[PDB]
């Protein structure tokens, strides 16, 4: 293919270096770009590079080598908020530099560093009615992953990382409910 | 008519007086529209025609970036070439580059060019096939091999056939009121007594655009290009051009001489005759 | 930058629509892409101002129009289920200026039957006193249920203004009835604050679900209100216990 | 390294009319290298604040520049262009003639 | 508009 990237998905612990690579077939390529695309959002251009060189922007390093036909993107001190699909894009020479060819994309997941795990299940009451409730499994380490429901009458969501930026605290959680005891629901 | 876009680049080394002087200019036909000068205050590609001013900062940024890449390559080239030719670091040397494209009256690509010179002598050039290189000597043959390995010809071809044509057409459209105009020469004829047996007829063409013109004298319908003084076509400074042609005639035979003017802006060629 | 209208649309099979892309960036090149799981971005058609439009990889079923430099329209003349996707417009300055800026995207869902479109019901669940005493933090949960299709944007609003911290919303909804192919969906979200913030009765918490449904031109025969684009919310006041 | 001496034309933008404002042009072409000194002269004296075009070149690699300034010709004021270049052993002076 | 890639065209 004309533009090829790391297959992915790619998993990296918070704090580590995420390494993304892109090879391209046309030695006459001149314009190289890295796009980030959050789930349900549009691609955003985060780096552009035009010469054999290394270009730094904050935690991001792009490196192009025209002679070897590759371009790379390094993310240092990876954060959960970096979790996204990263796309390599090259201006297509054939046709007169008139469009982009995009690689398949690399899905990066940055797993949070839970520094004080306190796993637990809680039950929460509906603000309006007193009869309805849900179950909250939270404060679990990032190596834990949730089994989806077995009873078509129980709903269990996937885990979700939330960031209380004001406190340097992140936490994983999943929710369960049904039309049922909470202590049990997540086994 | 046909149209062209041409870029000209000059780099001059100035040892012990800083970085080389670098001047870039771009034209559409005979109209300059952009410039860069390494020694100017802005260090930006700058507009030199009204119709280019509507391009936004993204364009001025992109052109500035590319033009600096041109300058940086020439700067390294000045070192490379001094070494290839065993020249000292004390002397001033020149690198020049020109490239661009022509389109026909239907605005389809006709041809592209890319030529490079060192010290005013041909060094390397792309052939009209936009694939092959003409190397002037053994130094340029080594450049040729480098450019072959980097697919330089393929990069320039896509530019000349693609990008160059797109942007030339865009500028023709944006600057149509001035670029697609033809200003026919305003013509007249002066008569100056040399002596009592001869006089000079001088035939003038002024305020014309584009620069291409033909001025010729005839005597009873016969060409006279051994006995015509011409001047080279010269810029008026206001976007138009000037030219004249003169002949020394026997006095009283003025009526036998005719000046013929060919210009793109004329319905039909002109015949002028004294009085 | 690049704008796209509409943001979301439901069509019945056989209906037509036009998606509009606009930009104010002086860009000459404009592109229309579709994005579906497992395939990435696929170009439908593109347009260089001053030239005829050009087909991309997947032109069939779509038409385009470039009436002016600023605007690139994608037309669907006879909506088919295969056209259910997220459409992204993009713009670039022109040849040799290949950096593309993308619009926010248009989600189109094509359905056989509009009678199965439903807005969400929304409920908020108050923090556990056991979480509060154990962690000194308080997690609120919002559940949006019963909606179809999956055209929702959930946000949290504290004292009347949207907040941008302490939140995580499921990346995908769950099928309420996974056996059925047109299952209504459920979506959960959490907002975690300090216990002292939750305990303050001057603080007001609202879970907001913006739903994008039917338009006002659609026919509707059911007893229930027409399921149009609408906000549904639920709320809780903070309190000392 | 090629050495090419400048060709010089001196002329006005518009046909000269005594007492009417105009532009005096000195067009220098066919030279190499590119360093050159050009002055416009009024009765033998340097005119200050002459402007010039951006350096460009012809198909043979030789350079050209237009130097210009405002002027009002009269019957008796003498104008000229004075050029020096590495190829010239002293400045070349070309007088303006309104008929050339 | 100027050509790109001049960084790749050293003599």
């Amino acid at each position: 293919k004309e533009v090829e990237q790391n297959s992915g998905p790619l998993s990296v612990p918070e704090g580590a270096i995420a390494s993304l690579n892109c090879t391209y077939s046309d030695r006459g390529s001149q314009s190289f770009f890295w796009y980030r695309q959050y789930s349900g959002k549009s691609p955003e251009l985060i780096m552009s590079i035009y010469e054999t060189s290394i270009k730094e922007d904050g935690r991001f390093t792009a490196q192009l080598n025209k002679a070897s036909q590759y371009v790379s993107l390094l993310i240092r001190d990876s954060q959960p908020s970096d979790s996204a699909t990263y796309l390599c894009a090259v201006g297509e020479r054939v046709g007169g530099y008139n469009k982009l060819i995009f690689g398949a994309g690399t899905r990066l997941t940055v797993k949070p560093n839970i520094q004080n795990p306190d796993p637990a299940v809680y039950q929460l009451r509906d603000s309006k009615s007193s009869d309805k409730s849900v179950c909250l499994f939270t404060d679990f380490d990032s190596q834990t992953n949730v089994s989806q429901s077995k009873d078509s009458d129980v709903y269990i969501t996937d885990k979700c990382v939330l960031d209380m930026r004001s406190m340097d605290f992140k936490s994983n959680s999943a929710v369960a409910w049904s039309n049922f005891a909470c202590a049990n629901a997540f086994n | 008519g046909s149209h062209s876009m041409r870029y000209f680049f000059t780099s001059v080394s100035r040892p012990g007086r800083g970085e080389p002087r670098f001047i870039a200019v771009g034209y559409v036909d005979d109209t300059q529209f952009v410039r860069f000068d390494s020694d100017a205050a802005s260090q930006r590609m700058e507009p030199r025609a009204p119709w280019i001013e509507q391009e936004g900062p993204e364009y001025w940024d992109g052109e500035t970036r590319k033009v600096k890449a041109h300058s940086q390559t020439h700067r390294v080239d000045l070192g490379t070439l001094r070494g290839y030719y065993n020249q000292s670091e004390a002397g001033s040397h020149t690198v020049q580059r020109m490239y661009g494209c022509d389109v026909g009256s239907d605005w389809r690509f006709l041809r592209g060019y890319h030529q490079y010179a060192y010290d005013g002598k041909d060094y390397i050039a792309l052939k009209e096939d936009l694939r092959s290189w003409t190397a002037a000597d053994m130094a340029a043959q080594t450049t040729k091999h480098k450019w072959e390995a980097a697919h330089v010809a393929e990069q320039l071809r896509a530019y000349l056939e693609g990008t160059c044509v797109e942007w030339l057409r865009r500028y023709l459209e944006n600057g149509k009121e001035t670029l697609q105009r033809t200003d026919a020469p305003k013509t007249h004829m002066t008569h100056h007594a040399v002596s009592d047996h001869e006089a000079t007829l001088r035939c003038w063409a002024l305020s014309f655009y584009p620069a291409e013109i033909t001025l010729t004298w005839q005597r009873d319908g016969e060409d006279q290009t051994q006995d015509t003084e011409l001047v080279e076509t010269r810029p008026a400074g206001d976007g138009t051009f000037q030219k004249w042609a003169a002949v020394v005639v026997p006095s009283g035979q003025e009526q036998r001489y005719t000046c013929h003017v060919q210009h793109e802006g004329l319905p039909k060629p002109l015949t002028l005759r004294w009085e | 930058g690049v704008t796209q209208t509409p943001k979301f649309r439901v069509l019945k099979t056989g209906q037509s629509m036009t998606l509009q892309c606009a930009q104010d960036m002086n860009h000459n090149s404009m592109y229309w892409y579709r994005q579906d799981p497992g395939m990435g971005l696929r170009l439908i058609h593109y347009s260089r101002w001053g030239w005829e439009t050009a087909k991309g990889e997947v032109p069939d079923g779509y038409n385009v129009s470039r009436l002016k430099k600023q605007n690139f329209l994608l037309g669907l003349e006879s909506a088919a289920p295969s056209q259910t996707s997220v459409y992204f417009c993009a713009s670039s300055y022109g040849s040799g200026y290949n950096a593309q800026t993308f619009g926010p995207g248009t989600r189109l869902t094509v359905l056989e039957d509009l009678k199965n479109v439903f807005p969400p019901e929304v409920a908020v669940f108050e923090p556990s006193e056991a979480e509060i005493s154990h962690t000194q933090k308080a997690t609120l949960v919002c559940l949006a249920t019963g909606f179809y299709p999956d055209h929702v944007e959930l946000s949290w609003w504290v004292n009347g203004k949207e907040v941008h911290s302490g939140v995580c919303t499921d990346p995908q909804p769950l099928k309420e009835q996974p056996a059925l192919n047109d299952s209504r969906y459920a979506l959960s979200s959490r907002l975690r604050v300090s216990a002292t913030f939750w305990q303050d009765p001057r603080n007001h918490f609202r879970c907001q679900v913006q739903f994008y449904g039917l338009s006002e031109n659609d026919e509707w025969t059911q007893d229930r209100a027409k399921p149009v684009t609408q906000i549904v919310s639920a709320e809780a006041w903070g309190r000392a216990d | 390294m090629i050495q090419r001496t400048p060709k010089i034309q001196v002329y006005s933008r518009h046909p000269a009319e005594n007492g009417k404002s105009n532009f005096l042009n000195c067009y220098v072409s066919g030279f190499h290298p590119s360093d050159i000194e050009v002055d416009l002269l009024k009765n033998g004296e340097r005119i200050e604040k002459v402007e010039h075009s951006d350096l460009s070149f012809s198909k043979d690699w030789s350079f050209y520049l237009l130097y210009y300034t405002e002027f009002t010709p009269t019957e008796k004021d003498e104008y000229a262009c004075r050029v020096n270049h590495v190829t010239l052993s002293q400045p070349k002076i070309v007088k303006w003639d309104r008929d050339m | 508009s100027l050509a790109g890639g001049l960084d790749d065209m050293k003599a």
